[PDB]
């Protein structure tokens, strides 16, 4: 076998709003045949619900699980600052068992917030080494939805090209950072060296150069 | 007082086999019949003696909900009169039975890749069993695997007697 389907995929919401997440399932399961669970990041999960409707040893109230045959559904009516973290449903009907997708509920209270993009030569150490990488960052932004792109003088550097991906900060705000590794003689052999960036619209760009 | 544990019964984590059957008593308590007749996750629910329907009216001493795991075709042996090697050297319901046979098909829950033998049965026996008895002393395993057909696969069920005393009566109806 059975597939599951979650959705949304994202929940951007509110401490004090209510936010519902749906669970699909591409064959039937009976009432007591399903379990959700919550996965804080860098961490084992917790159960929620099991039975499809009936809550975990010392769930809060708040927390409500319900559906039948393919479609499920769970409701947290009260968000807190803790109910923040990755949501899997899960069926135990059938063999095989299986888990579904996993759907994120974002914090949104918080506006669109450009990012603070700040930008990093190689170490000459590096170079002494024999290689090249450059580092552009990117934080204090949301939403963790985002682009960015590098030139070599003013012409887009295309591989060598690796990003860290939304790691989301304790204010809830995000953080990105994209590394350009490059040879000695590639770095050298160009005047100057640029990174663009693209959030919600402004087009931003930052720059340095071998002087 | 509150419900009787049906659900304790009706689904068990996981049940036990035929031939050593399972005998669970269910006494003072309020039995809503229809939380069971109104579920549509039953493959075969059959009545002798009394509507199923009727029972929420009515009063017992006892009720006692004998279980098992069997095969897939058989589940029809389970009955009066029947033929068969369950019928016979395994469980026998009496001709004339007061009570109610229920049954589901199990394929998810009781089959293994390779198969699932921890079920057994009596195959040879000597004479046939008399209604409601159990022999423990030869047999044949079942070996439900998942890739069987719908006759081969296994099927767990549960059978209630209703017993008519001249005692105190302990399980009624709403």
């Amino acid at each position: 076998e059975i597939v599951l389907t979650q959705s949304p995929g994202t929940l951007s919401l509110s401490p004090g709003e209510r936010a519902t997440l749906s669970c699909r399932a591409s064959q039937s399961v009976g009432n007591i045949y399903l379990a959700w669970y919550q996965q804080k990041p860098g961490q084992a999960p917790r159960l929620l619900i099991y039975g499809a409707s009936t809550r975990a040893t010392g769930i809060p109230d708040r927390f409500s699980g319900s559906g039948s045959g393919t479609d499920f559904t769970l409701t947290i009516s009260r968000l807190e600052p803790e109910d923040f973290a990755v949501y899997y449903c899960q069926q135990y009907g059938d063999s095989l068992w299986t888990f579904g997708q996993g759907t994120k509920v974002e914090i949104k209270g918080q506006p669109k917030a450009n990012p603070t993009v700040t930008l990093f030569p190689p170490s000459s150490e590096e170079l002494q080494a024999n290689k090249a990488t450059l580092v552009c960052l990117i934080d204090n932004f949301y939403p963790g939805a985002v682009t960015v792109a590098w030139k070599a003088d003013g012409s887009p550097v295309k591989a060598g090209v690796e990003t860290t991906k939304p790691s989301k900060q304790s204010n809830n705000k995000y953080a990105a950072s994209s590394y350009l590794s490059l040879t000695p003689e590639q770095w050298k052999s160009h005047r100057s060296y640029s990174c663009q960036v693209t959030h919600e619209g402004s087009t931003v760009e930052k720059t340095v150069a071998p002087t | 007082t509150n419900l009787c544990p049906f659900g304790e019964v009706f689904n068990a984590t996981r049940f036990a086999s035929v031939y050593a059957w399972n005998r669970k008593r269910i006494s003072n308590c309020v039995a809503d019949y229809s939380v069971l007749y109104n579920s549509a996750s039953f493959s075969t629910f059959k009545c002798y003696g009394v509507s199923p329907t009727k029972l929420n009216d009515l009063c017992f001493t006892n009720v006692y909900a004998d279980s098992f795991v069997i095969r897939g075709d058989e589940v029809r042996q389970i009955a009066p009169g029947q033929t068969g090697k369950i019928a016979d050297y395994n469980y026998k319901l009496p001709d004339d039975f007061t009570g109610c046979v229920i049954a589901w098909n199990s394929n998810n829950l009781d089959s293994k890749v390779g198969g699932n033998y921890n079920y057994l049965y009596r195959l040879f026996r000597k004479s046939n069993l008399k209604p409601f008895e159990r022999d423990i002393s030869p047999l044949q395993s079942y070996g439900f695997q998942p890739t069987n057909g719908v006759g081969y696969q296994p099927y767990r069920v549960v059978v209630l007697s209703f017993e008519l005393l001249h005692a105190p009566a302990t399980v009624c109806g709403p």
